[PDB]
């Protein structure tokens, strides 16, 4: 009171000093039950993977993909995310995903990277330097390699030109090394571009088969459809908390409501565009939002001359959240009042309070 | 499998008064016993809409489609710009079991229709992007509103048991939202699909324009009345 009044003495009366508001306690988030998980089981755990020059292409769109489970998987020898960080891939996402799956030797895994050239990197598959996405590779000696000779796997060895980024070549034309034409039969200057692999269970490290899948994320102006889930949590009631219900943020206390939403609305507002009720995405029930209480504070004093004991009034605040004990606490139509006694007599009004009641000094 | 017929499907292109039909919920916000003014695309009151008793018609901003359907002859819709594989084509069919929605570069014939003894009106189906299957949409009146904004296709629908003879009845009924599509296409024309057996089809078409409307919400949150503000001075 002395601070606001800027004096060392205070005249008898009632003064307004400051405000008071209930602080939020914790935060909660709500999100639907999730659905349409992305099918990585039939891609990464596929029984058969095609050749390097004929890599299998898979389109991923309109599903939800959890990157944490594959990030924590230790069954993959190499997991390199170049365009984006692997941890934040669950949040950021693109409009579609393209998966290129194939099998190569262990020594050829380094060629599958931006800014890399080689036999595989130029004759079978080419990766652009501006590529964004991830590459996941793991050994498949126990599966792809064959005791009798894994000749089913082939790699392109001969071509006049290189490969375009994200270009697949399946032509089996007899390459002509020299200037001597060949009538479909390989000769001195003609050889088969495709060479069969020689994978065996025991063939040395580096020569063993390795399954490599490259995921490229594209963000064409079409809406994004595939990325990580939103982690929901439980809800509380009768507590001033902040919330982000399905992207709609607000602070207040949440109670049960009897309003009957029609089966397709999500939230309601009464007038002047203020949200009142929301529908939780999981339980599908209508709640009610009320801003948690606030109001001004005031001090009643009998004057510095007479004494120096005061009373405190909180305006329009229920006598439930005062903080703190002081003296007996009175609840009045004007708010709550601490530090004064209530009597059944009736005198004249000295320091008006409100709602037909006021206080004086005798104690106060 | 698709060949042209002998007789032309010359349906009489007459005109009929729109009265007060073609009002839908503009959002998903609940409001109780309140009057709200909103500016959006709508079908102006008492307009003259086209009546057919199967050419290619422009899409424009939006389309209001109505069918006084008996025994479910109307089956689907086709949307696109070039109506071939050179541009994305949207196909919707409600067959006997479920609705199928496709977004592919099809190759349609001159006069596609469903045919009975599935889909053979397209000679090719390549580069498919979006597929969808859901519950079927369908002496009844079937009303639909088709809109396309910033790569989003909105379909609203309403079914009504009607007993009037010829034209749209004098009554009010809001259109609830039905389906949304997060696909980006620039459709400019469309078509109607009939399952005509190898051996008298009437519907109503109207267009949409931007304007302001006033809507009334009752206590339960249902739209019960509306007023067009770009009309006679009393309404304004
Ligand atoms: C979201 O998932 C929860 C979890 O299953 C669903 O809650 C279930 O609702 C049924 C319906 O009575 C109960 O029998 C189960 O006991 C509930 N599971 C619980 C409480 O863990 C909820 O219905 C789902 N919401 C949807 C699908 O909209
Ligand atoms: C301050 O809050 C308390 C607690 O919510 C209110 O007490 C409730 O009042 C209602 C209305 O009569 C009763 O139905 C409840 O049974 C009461 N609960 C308890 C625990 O007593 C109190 O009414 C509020 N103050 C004012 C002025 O309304
Ligand atoms: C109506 O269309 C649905 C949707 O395509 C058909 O249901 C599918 O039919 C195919 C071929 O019979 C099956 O391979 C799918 O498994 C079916 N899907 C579902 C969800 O049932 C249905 O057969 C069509 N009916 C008619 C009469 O044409
Ligand atoms: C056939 O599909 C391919 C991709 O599956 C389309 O290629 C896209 O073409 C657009 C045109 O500018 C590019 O912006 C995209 O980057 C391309 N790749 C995508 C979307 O992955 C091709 O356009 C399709 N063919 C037709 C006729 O639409
Ligand atoms: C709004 O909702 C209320 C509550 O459901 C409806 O009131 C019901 O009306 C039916 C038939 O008119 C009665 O059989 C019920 O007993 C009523 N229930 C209650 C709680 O009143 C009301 O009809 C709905 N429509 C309007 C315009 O109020
Ligand atoms: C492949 O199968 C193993 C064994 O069940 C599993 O741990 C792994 O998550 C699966 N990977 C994918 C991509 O489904
Ligand atoms: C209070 O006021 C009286 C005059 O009414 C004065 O005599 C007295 O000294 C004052 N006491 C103080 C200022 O403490
Ligand atoms: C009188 O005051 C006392 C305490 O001051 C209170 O308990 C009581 O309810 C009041 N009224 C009557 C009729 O005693
Ligand atoms: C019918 O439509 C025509 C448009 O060609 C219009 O000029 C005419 O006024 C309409 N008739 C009405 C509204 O009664
Ligand atoms: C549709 O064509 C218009 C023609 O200018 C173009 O601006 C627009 O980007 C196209 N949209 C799609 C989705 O093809």
């Amino acid at each position: 009171t002395k601070c606001t009044l800027k004096s060392f003495t205070v005249e008898k009366g009632i003064y307004q000093t400051s405000n008071f508001r209930v602080q939020p306690t914790e935060s909660i988030v709500r999100f639907p039950n999730i659905t349409n998980l992305c099918p990585f089981g039939e891609v990464f755990n596929a029984t058969r993977f095609a050749s390097v020059y004929a890599w299998n292409r898979k389109r991923i769109s309109n599903c939800v993909a959890d990157y944490s489970v594959l990030y924590n998987s230790a069954s993959f020898s190499t997991f390199k995310c170049y365009g984006v960080s692997p941890t934040k891939l669950n949040d950021l996402c693109f409009t579609n995903v393209y998966a290129d799956s194939f099998v190569i030797r262990g020594d050829e895994v380094r060629q599958i990277a931006p800014g890399q050239t080689g036999k595989i990197a130029d004759y079978n598959y080419k990766l652009p330097d501006d590529f964004t996405g991830c590459v996941i590779a793991w050994n498949s000696n126990n599966l792809d390699s064959k005791v009798g000779g894994n000749y089913n796997y082939r790699y392109r060895l001969f071509r006049k030109s290189n490969l375009k980024p994200f270009e697949r070549d399946i032509s089996t034309e007899i390459y002509q090394a020299g200037s001597k034409p060949c009538n479909g039969v390989e000769g001195f200057n003609c050889y088969f571009p495709l060479q069969s692999y020689g994978f065996q269970p025991t063939n040395g490290v580096g020569y063993q088969p390795y399954r490599v899948v490259v995921l490229s994320f594209e963000l064409l102006h079409a809406p994004a459809t595939v990325c990580g889930p939103k982690k929901s949590t439980n809800l509380v009631k009768n507590k001033c908390v902040n919330f982000n219900f399905n992207g709609l943020t607000g602070t207040g206390v949440l109670t049960e409501s009897n309003k009957k939403f029609l089966p397709f609305q999500q939230f309601g507002r009464d007038i002047a565009d203020t949200t009142d009720a929301v529908r939780d995405p999981q339980t599908l029930e209508i709640l009610d939002i009320t801003p948690c209480s606030f109001g001004g504070v005031s001090v009643i004093t009998p004057g510095t001359n007479t004494s120096n004991q005061v009373a405190v009034l909180y305006q329009g605040v229920n006598c439930t959240e005062v903080p703190s004990t002081g003296s007996n606490v009175f609840q009045t139509r004007a708010g709550c009042l601490i530090g004064a006694e209530h009597v059944n007599n009736s005198y004249e009004c000295d320091i008006p309070i409100g709602a037909g009641i006021c206080a004086s000094y005798q104690s106060i | 499998q698709c060949v042209n017929l002998r007789t032309r499907t010359q349906l009489p292109p007459a005109y009929t008064n729109s009265f007060t039909r073609g009002v839908y919920y503009p959002d998903k916000v609940f409001r109780s016993s309140v009057l709200h003014s909103t500016q959006d695309l709508f079908l102006p009151f008492f307009s003259n809409v086209t009546w057919f008793h199967n050419p290619v018609l422009p899409f424009n901003d939006g389309v209001y489609f109505a069918s006084t359907e008996k025994s479910n002859i109307i089956r689907g819709w086709i949307f696109g710009t070039t109506l071939d594989s050179k541009t994305q084509s949207l196909l919707i069919v409600n067959n006997a079991t479920n609705v199928v929605i496709k977004v592919c570069e099809f190759q349609f014939c001159n006069d596609p229709f469903l045919d009975v003894y599935e889909s053979g009106v397209y000679s090719s189906a390549n580069n498919c992007t979006f597929e969808y299957v859901s519950q079927p949409f369908l002496k009844n009146l079937r009303e639909f509103v088709f809109k396309n904004i910033d790569g989003y296709f909105k379909i609203y629908s309403k079914h009504t048991p009607i007993n009037l003879v010829r034209d749209l009845p004098q009554g009010f009924s809001a259109l609830e939202p039905l389906v949304d599509l997060p696909i980006g296409i620039n459709i400019t024309r469309f078509q109607t699909l009939l399952a005509l057996h190898r051996s008298a089809a009437a519907y109503y078409v109207g267009y949409l324009q931007p304007r302001t409307f006033l809507l009334k919400y009752n206590e339960n949150g249902t739209i019960t009345d509306a007023v067009d503000c770009a009309l006679d001075p009393l309404s304004e």
